RNA sequence: AGUAGAAACAAGGGCCCUG
């Protein structure tokens, strides 16, 4: 308004100068950032000192002037000063004041209507508080603690994201007029944005603060700390008040934040799909990638794509590793040999060949590494630090707390190093059948011995005996391990050391881009294997909740419901741009041409034939009523259209619309067959399966340009087309051109015609056509 | 327990309450039945018993 | 969205003096307060405002030719005295889904001598004893209630 | 991040990433070019778009991703089969419905330069299409399919936004054909220097580069030089057991006198009851003035010791007068001017106005810094240490905040222990000195901030509370305001930190002085005072302060923190070894050595030894200087050697004599260092009865 | 303060979903599963803040 | 006078201002 005119006058006055003109004319807008630093630069060494030296003054604070006049803030209220008319040297539009004035404001100052929005701004900290309040403390005890150091997360966070995904989210929730082009993360996560926007809209707020708080709300604070007991963010946030080196405040904190359930579900899904793809013999890679992209899952309220969550988590499991490898997702330098965990500290080496005789004479190649190396190892409640040297376990130290775990870790370590005579001459019990190739897929002797150990405890005992046994020398009695896993004995194993106190887990902020084979075995720029499918449980049955296996092979439904779902899918795919589609027809109010679509003609056979006319009448009725005016809900037409193909008739409509398979849908209420919500207006749930509706048109519910962006695209710039805003963008015609401003310092030309194709296939196919 | 009636602070003191989406109500309409959607509440409470 | 943009959109270049009906359902109004309405709307005879987070009807401007209203899905409580002054020629009203705690709130509506039908569903008042009869004895001018007249006479379509 | 490939993987398909990687490896070019190529490749892909001809066959056939030789082979194969002319250069894609190759280009500059160069190079042989990241197109034929254009412009827009966000949208990563050679613009002067900073045997950076890039390891010469250097050194190794530590040699001379600004043991104070209304200093100093004792004082012109007594006397009279005037202000006279160092600041003399003749008149040699002089061991320190351990007839000397609520046993334990310690400590004498320093320094700092360039009057006081007897007698004991003396500042124009603003101290005592200890003071005989009647003395001196000292002295509550840390550590460590609450027992039973008496050792429970550590910390806060810093930094070696002796660890060292020298170097005219050094010598002596590695 | 509700269940403020009774599934474990099949319970998703 | 250290202060800018 008048303010706008004032800004224009100021811009004019400023351009009248020469230097300001040169700087606002040369270069791009990014220079602004630079200019933001050369100004207002001043620091202090000991702010505490200067704060005590300043607050001892009369007016140590600055403040706005007009805000005080408008607020009617007086001076010398009760013989105590609050401020005096002056001009600070830096701002030139601020006036000195005292701290007392702040109290005045807080006590007899202007009041806003409501302020509960704060609870949303700082939700993380109110969540901390609530989690605290729901705790049941317990007694206090004194004792020594085995505090292990390690990297963990201290901030419970749902839908952990990256930074590039967060920067756009802030802009799309607060500054939409200044928004950039729509990124994929937005189009995919629409309901999330809608939620975050519903709260911070039509409110008096400082927005920078909100953006900072959102960054904190989406950041898991990772720290390298000493830790004891279970590992959960709910605890690490207050670990300081649970136990130290000498004391422990017992307390139960198991039933809060429901975090690890999500991770175990994810890992179960990964295992399932990995096994599925393994069922193949030549395309398990593409099979797995398809199973991935053909799957989704729910998180709290929202539905997220699997491949998106997998690239955000940090669960170092032999399942997640494979997936993140298929999708080209980088990851850390962490190994996995069966159930155990490993991490290399130092050393090097290279592969080498050797053979062993299984029964009598049966040569079988097995490899090892020819050098000295050092490794950390972590099994359940047990730690170890060992070294391998030319097919031998040189030394090892342990700091666990259990005998069974100790023995299992030791055995898996001996195997990992091919130490012992068994690798020189395998036992009679094993045979060529147990060797490998369940159905052709070979197996190195390593995992062979692994399963041979997991089979019987006596194999494990014999393996331990394979390690040298001697008499426990004096003094070392405490640092010794028997066959049962006892901290001391009269005769103990060879080259072993025990101690109380776990080992400090190493650390490295490194990333690596690895690959894998057609047999699901990943490699890392070397002959080393980081993961496989033999190191995970064999198999198990589980009933996954809130999941979508929209893939034929990964499906249990029959042809009937599947046919219905595919008909609905095709009918939605006709929700795109271009004439002959339903949006253009609605705009033209051609409610009749919809009845003659081919998709309804393909779904018609599924309708109950003895009452198809009556239902048809009702459907057509609703459609006309919605179309003639303009007040429609897109989620109801897509539901009732399949019935409008036939001819109307007369009869009593009970209220339900049945198909030929005793499955119905009701017009207005959600049911198992067709459900949706105003929260997430970009999804349609049929038989549990989810369907993503494109964003081409927006009904009464959708209340922004976000619902139109999948209908637009970029095109060659045309200076003839007009320049408009983001709100009039809805009044254009399908196939038209228009210029527009995007983000900052950028103008382009758009056309309301979509392109459903992506780059994945158009690249993969064209590539495979080159390897011939 | 399920309910379609928001609570009062006095009578409902031992109860923890939520808001669980919506539901439907059914009533006659001439010779047919209709359905009118309403909210839905969930009443949570703990208590003991004996034989 | 917002009642302002919704309205400006519904007004496809049409003056706010020749319309006979308006709808603003599935919108939003800050502080649950009307925004964009004036006395310019004279020929308007129908209105529909549903699920807009409204809480009071104080701002509503004078509208004489109006003869039907819908305020369901909101949380209005104790603002019924204004309706008489602004819209005295009103006949049909609907409030199902709002915060109505007692019959005292509904007394002002007696002054709407032109009133014929009223709709109260899902409100606390309905959960009382002898409410339909007591209401009828309070508002004798009113004939229909929630779609049913005395003796439970289902009302026609329109 | 961490590599261009990972970056490209952000908005590209890893397939094209690997492709462009293998390509750059083939041509062995800088791997920063992974991006451009991938983009071109992906464009080609999204061009083909699974389009089909009339015969149901593929329309476009890729040539870009393939090898160069294979690509040329296929190009010639097609030129032959379809009977087309072979092109001189290679292309990217070929179509069948038209039977003419197609070349794709891309650029950022909004100009035709790239398209003009390409069209000159190839004329009109084949179809060329160059897109721009900002929505432009230049070609030599009809436009492509619509969908192709849309999908290409959209992809390019996203990529350009990403790059601009990463600051990589420059010629470096997106160069044209020509600007493909980036290099540091090595000038002339820089090279002239680089060829001049080379080590001796070489004379040009080229020789050094050739010697380093090809350097090979010759372990034998390395080991030989190692041994040679190992022979011409003869590093001494000295196991302490054989080579013991002598005692420390303290300096010799007079004794180290009192240095702290305020008196602690010899201080006498007048007390009154505190009213909440009158709580400021300028008020209490008057309240104490009305009753007449502060005015009853009347010193005489004959001092027991000191200098310039007339100035002190006149200043005291002026102080009394100002107090009577209800204005804590003083005028600038000759006396105050002399005591406040008003005009004794040097006068400046520029050299431009100086000649050899001016120097001869008045010698202007370089100032001969007169470093401090040594001192001897003070015999009054143990007295103060023993006096600062006993109660003071009151408590609450040091203000403290309140205790918050508690919900778990942990906070209960913490509160209990903290209450015990605070109640034990608040009753001592060191505590009243801490509170005195706190409040007086606060007042002085406030004054220096508000009333500079003006001589003021500030009291030396404190606030406390009489102890709590049983319920019998008068309950709810009252509070008390105590006054030990008077203080005065002088124009604290603290233009800069580390500055100096001279204060003056008028204190009250009832104990005659000693020349060795109270050397700087100037005592007067005032009169008598009650308790019966007793004589009165008036200790007077001069000193100064700074912002730094004021701030650190006001923050004198850290000693509590340190002491609590030590004690709680001991108690928790003793409680954990047994897995039981052993805190009260550890405080009431565990004995700690304190000192010697009659040649025997002395001990008392920790509950009473806390006071020793507290006084130690207080003195560290008081006498802190560079000397004490160096000492306390160099004494750790001795303690570690002692510990090694206790555990039979055969310690050793290279040159202990130098360590003793370094230590004894920083012992000058600072009582605390001397005291602690003598006590350390006594420690090693007493331990020699139980340990080795120490000489007598 | 007023005396609050004490009984275990709700009398007047209650609510109930309905379905037809099958004598072959006349047990709690079966009735509950059947009620759950139609998916009206799964729709019950209470928000965080009460 | 004094401070403290291994050099600095014991006001500084233009009759007026300031940490």
């Amino acid at each position: 308004m008048s303010l706008l005119l004032t800004i224009a006058k100021e811009y004019k006055r400023l351009c009248q100068d020469a230097k300001a003109a040169q700087m606002m004319t040369v270069g791009t807008v990014s220079n602004y950032t630079t200019f933001k630093k050369w100004t207002t630069s001043r620091k202090e060494k000991n702010p505490s000192l200067r704060m005590r030296w300043a607050m001892s003054s009369k007016f140590p604070i600055i403040a706005n002037k007009r805000m005080l006049e408008e607020a009617q803030i007086p001076k010398e209220h009760n013989n105590v000063a609050l401020w005096e008319d002056t001009e600070d040297v830096s701002k030139r539009d601020h006036v000195l004041a005292s701290a007392s004035c702040i109290n005045y404001w807080n006590f007899c100052g202007p009041c806003v209507n409501n302020s509960e929005v704060i609870k949303e701004v700082y939700k993380s900290r109110f969540g901390r508080l609530e989690r605290r309040k729901e705790i049941m403390w317990k007694e206090l005890r004194f004792t020594l603690v085995d505090r292990q150091r390690r990297r963990v997360d201290t901030q419970p966070v749902e839908q952990r994201l990256r930074t590039g995904e967060i920067k756009d989210l802030q802009m799309w929730t607060l500054f939409e007029d200044e928004a950039p082009l729509a990124s994929k993360f937005i189009l995919d996560n629409y309901g999330l944005v809608k939620e975050m926007r519903s709260k911070f809209a039509n409110k008096p707020l400082n927005k920078e603060v909100v953006a900072h708080m959102l960054e904190k709300q989406f950041n898991p604070e990772s720290r390298f700390l000493p830790v004891f007991g279970a590992i959960r963010p709910e605890r690490m946030e207050l670990i300081h008040a649970l136990g130290g080196e000498t004391w422990i405040q017992e307390a139960n904190t198991a039933g809060i934040s429901n975090v690890d359930q999500r991770k175990n579900d994810i890992r179960a899904v990964c295992r399932k799909v990995c096994l599925a793809a393994n069922a193949s013999i030549m395309n398990a890679k593409s099979k797995l990638v398809e199973y991935i992209k053909s799957t989704s899952m729910r998180i709290g309220e929202t539905e997220r794509k699997l491949e998106e969550l997998i690239l955000e988590t940090d669960d170092v499991s032999p399942e997640v590793t494979l997936c993140k490898s298929a999708l080209g997702g980088q990851l850390g330098k962490t190994l996995s040999f069966g159930p155990m965990l490993l991490k290399k500290i130092s050393g090097s080496g290279v592969k080498v060949k050797d053979t062993v005789y299984i029964q009598g004479v049966r040569a079988v190649q097995f490899e090892y590494w020819s050098e000295q190396e050092e490794f950390y190892g972590e099994y359940k409640s047990a730690t170890a630090l060992f070294s391998r040297k030319e097919r031998s376990l040189e030394w090892i130290t342990i700091g666990g707390g259990i005998n069974e775990d100790r023995k299992r870790l030791l055995a898996m370590c001996m195997i990992f190093c091919r130490d012992g005579d068994y690798f020189k001459d395998a036992p009679a019990t094993i045979t060529m059948a147990d060797l490998s190739t369940k159905l052709g897929r070979e197996i190195p002797y390593q995992y062979v011995m692994m399963n041979w150990i997991q089979k019987s405890e006596d194999n494990l005992e014999a393996l331990l005996y394979s390690r040298g046994i001697v008499e426990t020398n004096p003094g070392k009695m405490g640092s010794s391990m028997g066959i049962d896993g006892s901290k001391r004995a009269i005769k103990s194993l060879r080259a072993v050391t025990i101690q109380s106190g776990k080992i400090d887990m190493p650390e490295s902020k490194e990333k690596i881009h690895l690959e894998l084979s057609d047999n699901l075995e990943a490699f890392d720029s070397s002959g080393r294997i980081v993961a496989t499918i033999l190191d995970l449980p064999s198999d198990k049955k589980v009933t996954f909740q809130d999941v979508s296996f929209q893939h034929p092979d990964l499906a249990v439904l029959r042809d009937e419901k599947t046919a219905i779902t595919k008909g609905y899918e095709a009918l939605i795919k006709r929700l795109g741009t271009g004439d002959n589609d339903i949006p253009s027809l609605i705009a033209k109010k051609d409610y009749l041409s919809l009845y003659n679509l081919p998709e309804v003609k393909l779904m018609a056979p599924l309708i109950r034939p003895n009452r198809k006319g009556v239902y048809s009448r009702v459907a057509r009725k609703l459609v006309s009523t919605q179309v003639t005016t303009g007040h429609y809900s897109l989620h109801e037409l897509i539901k009732v259209l399949p019935f409008t193909y036939f001819a109307p008739k007369q009869g009593m409509f009970e209220g339900r619309l049945f198909f030929s398979n005793d499955s119905f849908v009701e017009p207005g209420v959600n049911n198992n067959v067709f459900s949706w919500s105003k929260a997430d207006s970009s999804k349609i749930y049929c038989h549990g399966i989810a369907i993503r509706v494109p964003l081409v048109v927006g009904d009464e519910h959708m209340d922004t340009s976000l619902a139109l962006l999948e209908g637009f695209s970029v095109c060659e710039n045309d200076p003839r087309a007009p320049m408009v805003t983001r709100q009039d963008l809805i009044d254009v015609g399908f196939g038209q051109k228009v210029r527009l401003f995007v983000g900052q310092g950028s103008v382009r030309t758009f056309k309301r015609t979509a392109s459903q194709r992506a780059a994945s296939s158009d690249v993969n196919k064209n590539v495979k056509k080159i390897k011939m | 327990e399920f309910s379609i009636r928001e609570p009062n602070l006095e009578k409902h003191q031992k109860y923890t309450v939520f808001e669980a989406g919506h539901t439907t109500v059914r009533m006659k309409k001439g010779e047919s039945v209709i359905g009118r959607e309403v909210p839905l509440y969930l009443y949570c409470r703990t208590t003991a018993l004996s034989k | 969205m917002d009642m302002k943009k919704r309205i400006h959109l519904e007004l496809r270049n049409r003056t706010p003096s020749d319309v006979k009906e308006l709808v603003l359902d599935n919108c939003r109004s800050y502080e649950g307060k009307i925004e964009g309405l004036t006395d310019e709307f004279e020929e308007l005879e129908f209105l529909s405002t549903i699920n807009v987070g409204l809480a009071s009807v104080a701002n509503l401007p004078k509208l004489n030719k109006l003869k039907k209203l819908e305020l369901s899905d909101n949380r209005v409580s104790g603002g019924l005295e204004v309706l008489a002054e602004k819209c005295p020629n009103l006949t049909h009203l609907n409030l199902s889904g709002n915060k109505i705690k007692d019959l005292g709130t509904i007394e002002p509506l007696k002054k709407l001598e032109n009133l014929k039908s009223l709709d109260l569903f899902n409100c606390e008042v309905t959960n009382l004893n002898d409410y339909r009869e007591n209401v009828f004895k309070l508002l004798p001018q009113l004939t229909y209630l929630d779609g049913y007249d005395r003796d439970d006479k289902e009302a026609p379509d329109s | 991040s961490k590599t261009f490939a990972e970056i490209a993987e952000a908005f590209l398909e890893p397939e094209a990433v690997r492709i462009a990687k293998e390509a750059v490896e083939e041509y062995g070019d800088h791997e920063r070019k992974i991006i451009q190529i991938g983009i071109h490749f992906q464009v080609c892909c999204m061009f083909c778009d699974e389009y089909l001809s009339t015969n149901g066959s593929d329309r476009f056939v890729l040539i870009e991703g393939r090898k160069r030789g294979t690509a040329v082979s296929l190009q010639n194969e097609l030129c032959k089969s379809y009977d087309l002319e072979p092109l001189p250069f290679l292309c990217d894609i070929f179509d069948r419905e038209e039977k003419q190759f197609v070349e794709i280009g891309i650029t950022r500059k909004a100009d035709d330069s790239y398209f003009q160069s390409k069209f000159g190079k190839l004329g009109n042989s084949c179809k060329i299409f160059v897109f721009s990241y900002d929505g432009r197109l230049d070609k030599n034929c009809e436009g492509p399919m619509e969908e192709q254009k849309l999908r290409i412009f959209s992809f390019l827009a996203t990529a350009a936004d990403f790059l601009r966000k990463e600051n990589m949208f420059n010629e470096i990563f997106l160069p044209d054909n020509e600007e493909t050679i980036i290099e540091m613009k090595k000038g002339k002067t820089f090279l002239e220097l680089r060829d001049e900073s080379v080590p001796l045997p070489f004379q040009t950076y080229e020789q050094m580069k050739d010697y380093c890039e090809k350097f090979k390891g010759n372990p034998r010469e390395l080991a030989s030089k190692v041994s040679q250097m190992q022979s011409n050194i003869k590093l001494p190794i000295k196991h302490y057991e054989q080579n013991k530590f002598r005692q420390i040699r303290l300096p010799k001379g007079p004794m180290a006198p009192y240095t702290h600004k305020f008196l602690m043991e010899e201080a006498w104070m007048f007390t009154k009851i505190s009213d909440p209304e009158r709580s400021r200093a300028g008020e209490i100093l008057i309240d104490f003035f009305k009753k007449g004792n502060l005015s009853a004082i009347r010193p005489k012109d004959k001092p027991l010791q000191g200098k310039y007594p007339i100035h002190y006397k006149n200043l005291w009279n002026q102080i009394k007068a100002a107090i009577a005037d209800r204005t804590m202000v003083i005028n600038e006279n000759d006396h105050s001017e002399f005591l406040g160092g008003i005009g004794r600041a040097s006068k400046k003399i520029p050299e431009i106005s100086l000649t050899q003749d001016v120097i001869t008149t008045e010698g202007l040699k370089q100032s001969e810094n007169k470093l401090p002089e040594p001192r001897s061991f003070p015999r009054w320190f143990n007295a103060e240490w023993m006096w600062a351990i006993k109660d003071s007839d009151l408590t609450g000397w040091v203000p403290m905040a309140e205790y918050p609520p508690a919900d778990n046993e942990l906070e209960d334990y913490a509160e209990h222990l903290n209450k015990t310690m605070e109640g034990v400590l608040q009753g001592t004498n060191c505590a009243r000195e801490m509170g005195k320093c706190i409040l007086t320094v606060g007042a002085l700092m406030t004054e220096c901030r508000l009333f500079p360039g003006k001589i003021k009057v500030v009291p030396i006081y404190a606030r406390s509370k009489e102890r709590k007897s049983m319920q019998e007698g008068l309950p709810v004991p009252s509070e008390m305001d105590c006054l030990f003396g008077i203080c005065v500042k002088s124009k604290s124009h603290l233009n800069k930190d580390d500055g100096m603003y001279t204060i003056i101290t008028f204190e009250f005592s009832i104990r005659e002085p000693n020349l060795e200890k109270h050397q700087k003071y100037t005592v007067f005989e005032a009169g008598h005072t009650t308790v019966r009647e007793v004589p009165l003395y008036l200790y007077c001196r001069t000193t100064a302060l700074s912002k730094i000292k004021n701030d650190w002295l006001s923050k004198a509550r850290r000693c509590f923190i340190t002491t609590m840390d030590t004690v709680e550590t001991i108690c928790l460590r003793e409680s954990a070894k047994a897995e039981e609450n052993l805190v009260e027992k550890t405080l009431n039973e565990k004995q700690m050595w304190i000192g010697k008496k009659n040649g025997e050792l002395i001990a008392q429970p920790l509950r009473e030894a806390l006071r020793v550590q507290l006084v130690q910390q207080f003195y560290f806060c008081i006498y802190n200087d560079s000397q004490l810093e160096g000492f306390c930094n160099e004494q750790k070696k001795i303690l570690m050697a002692l510990e090694g002796d206790k555990k039979n660890k055969s310690s050793f060292g290279f040159n202990p004599e130098g360590l003793l020298e370094k230590i004894e170097e920083c012992l000058i005219n600072n009582p605390m260092c001397l005291f602690m050094a003598q006590r350390l010598n006594e420690l090693v002596i007493e331990a020699s009865k139980r340990g080795a590695k120490f000489f007598k």
